[PDB]
């Protein structure tokens, strides 16, 4: 096991630590402040991997501060381990062309 | 089986407060949070706030004055409501419901009743009532017993042990300076009685008192 | 805060007729509304979850739809044990609210 | 320290810069313009991060030229600097791999 | 540009009763209304933030609730000292705006 795909690996697992904990926390942060919608767990799990992922279709989203520094984290993590997806994708394809060109 | 337990009634004196308490069961989930709702004689359910006790935080309806704050004790699986400085606005039942956080209330407990009065508590006398021996009958018996002089509410009245449930009708009760008064109605086949036994419970939680009355024929 | 209102207070049916309940959304709820029945000196019981979602333990003549301000309880055949005060309750937005309620009357 | 890292590290502080510049000109520039709503700082800083990130969930954005200039930069900020990170992990992830190859 | 209206212009109530002034806005806004107080002769006074939040000095008999286009500025238990106009103002667009003001009567 390379360390790409461990740190990749990693990464997920750990994403989807920040993606419950987070659903919790932002539920939590949420209840209490009128009007707010991100107040249920389902939907809030739901909401966190919208936001991980960056689309945030605007059907729910924090409207206080602790909730939106929930969101701060849950983005973060989201677009960073994605990011490494993407950088053990290229060592991968780094490496292949390596030997391909018999270096 | 009863999920959340919640004593009958509680009476408070103007001005001081008290704090009541919601045991809960069954399923416990990290995710749970315990509502209170109150519910005034002749209106509707209204709001007090929530907690979630693997965490502890409340909070609490705005729209209504703050006469109210949330505990639990994790360990003893035990919601707490504090009602603070209460007037006879705050006489009313309050009931607490679990919310597994998906914005309904699956379970409510039988709600407390609270009234607020510098009154005394006083247990009930139940009465019986037989029909006197120039009363004629069909298929039918009406037997009763009355509770009367009693404060405050409620009384669970139950026949037989709640093993006689038909033929049943409590009225409500009337307040006659500071004592309240009520009958209950059970109605049995006339060949049933007094073959086989007919006893009215009558339970009066602020007095934590509970008695039986067989209703047998006049003398 | 959003706002719940129970139509008319008061519904008369006939015996086993079909009824059906009203209650309105202030604003745009998608689905989260939930029904509660309750009796004369009793607790209140979930009778509709989310608008139309069935409760195990609640009769098949229960029923419930509709969808961002306006929300219909059904009891198709009505009957004696259904008389009670009916409530829907809303968990779209913070807080929590509830409508002030429907007797059913036979 | 090597670049890649130290780039990481000034790519994260400049983007704190643009965030809280970006959320101070946000509102210097939505203020006056009828039915805009990016106009407190608070939010504003909230809303520089759902920018910053690209998850944009609607709840705040420019109306205005200026503000929407704001918004570009930031937006590329965000971008470039995450980018940026991604490609540090990159790095990290070859170097690793070429040691582990004993190359 | 948000209009806020003030429902009653004058409040009677009685001493120590409880009184709840209405401000609605135009539009959906949140919980990005603010309440004033205003005495004969006197410049605003910030009673209440962001519809519900407390600030310091200001009597915990003050409240405030409500989000979206309803809010309510509530007194509980009135006195003497809190017979003044009051306005409530919003934040949530451009340009900020106030409401037409209540009178509190004793
Ligand atoms: C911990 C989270 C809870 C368990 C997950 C789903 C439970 C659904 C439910 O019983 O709720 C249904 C309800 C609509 O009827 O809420 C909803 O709005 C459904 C939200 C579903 C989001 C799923 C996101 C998956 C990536
Ligand atoms: C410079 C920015 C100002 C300092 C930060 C927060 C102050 C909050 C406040 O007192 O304002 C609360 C108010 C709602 O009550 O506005 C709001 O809408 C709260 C917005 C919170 C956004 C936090 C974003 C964090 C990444
Ligand atoms: C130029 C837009 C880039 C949007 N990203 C990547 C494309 C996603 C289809 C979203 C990542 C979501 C994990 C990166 C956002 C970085 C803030
Ligand atoms: C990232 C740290 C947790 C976010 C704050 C949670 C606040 C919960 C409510 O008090
Ligand atoms: C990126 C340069 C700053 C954006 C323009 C700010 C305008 C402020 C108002 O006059
Ligand atoms: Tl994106
Ligand atoms: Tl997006
Ligand atoms: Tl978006
Ligand atoms: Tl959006």
């Amino acid at each position: 096991s390379a360390l790409h795909w461990r740190a990749a690996g990693a990464a997920t697992v750990l994403l989807v630590i920040v993606l419950l904990a987070g659903s919790y926390l932002a539920v939590l942060a949420e209840r209490g402040a009128p009007g707010a919608q991100l107040i249920t767990y389902p939907r809030a799990l739901w909401w966190s991997v919208e936001t991980a992922t960056t689309v945030g279709y605007g059907d729910l989203y924090p409207v206080t501060l602790w909730g939106r520094c929930v969101a701060v984290v849950v983005m973060v993590a989201g677009i960073t381990s994605f990011g490494l997806v993407t950088a053990a994708l290229a060592t991968w394809f780094v490496g292949r062309e390596q030997e391909r060109r018999g270096h | 089986q009863v999920q959340l337990q919640q004593p009958g009634a509680e009476l408070v004196k103007p001005g001081a407060s008290v704090k009541l308490s919601c045991k809960a069961s069954g399923y416990t989930f990290t995710s749970d949070w315990i509502h209170w709702v109150k519910q005034r004689p002749g209106h509707g359910l209204e709001w007090i706030g929530e907690i979630i006790p693997s965490y502890g935080r409340a909070n609490y309806n705005e729209k209504i004055q703050k006469k109210a704050t949330l505990t639990a004790d994790k360990s003893s699986s035990t919601a707490f409501m504090q009602l603070s400085s209460l007037t006879s606005e705050d006489s009313a039942v309050y009931y607490c419901a679990r919310e597994r956080g998906d914005g309904y209330f699956a379970v409510w407990g039988a709600g407390t009743t609270v009234t607020v009065s510098s009154a005394k508590t006083t247990p009930p006398s139940v009465y019986p009532l037989a029909p006197g021996s120039a009363a004629q009958t069909n298929s039918m018996v009406t037997l009763g017993c009355l509770v009367k002089g009693y404060f405050p509410e409620p009384v669970t009245v139950t026949w037989n042990s709640g093993s006689l449930s038909s033929g049943v009708h409590t009225f409500p009760a009337v307040l006659q300076s500071d004592l309240y008064t009520l009958s209950s109605s059970v109605t049995v086949p006339s060949s049933s009685w007094p073959s086989e036994t007919v006893t009215c419970n009558v339970a009066h939680p602020a007095s934590s008192t509970k008695v039986d009355k067989k209703i047998v024929p006049r003398d | 805060d959003i706002l719940l209102t129970q139509s008319p207070a008061i519904l008369s049916v006939s015996p086993g007729e079909r009824v059906s309940f009203s209650c309105r959304a202030s604003q745009s709820i998608g689905t989260d509304i939930h029904w509660y029945q309750q009796r004369t000196n009793g607790s209140p019981r979930l009778l509709i979850k989310y608008a139309s979602e069935s409760i195990s333990g609640i009769p098949s003549r229960f029923s419930g739809s509709g969808s961002g301000t306006d929300f219909t309880l059904s009891i198709n055949s009505v009957e004696s044990e259904d008389i009670a005060n009916y409530y829907c309750q809303q968990s779209n937005r913070w807080p929590f609210t509830f409508g002030s309620g429907t007797k059913l009357e036979i």
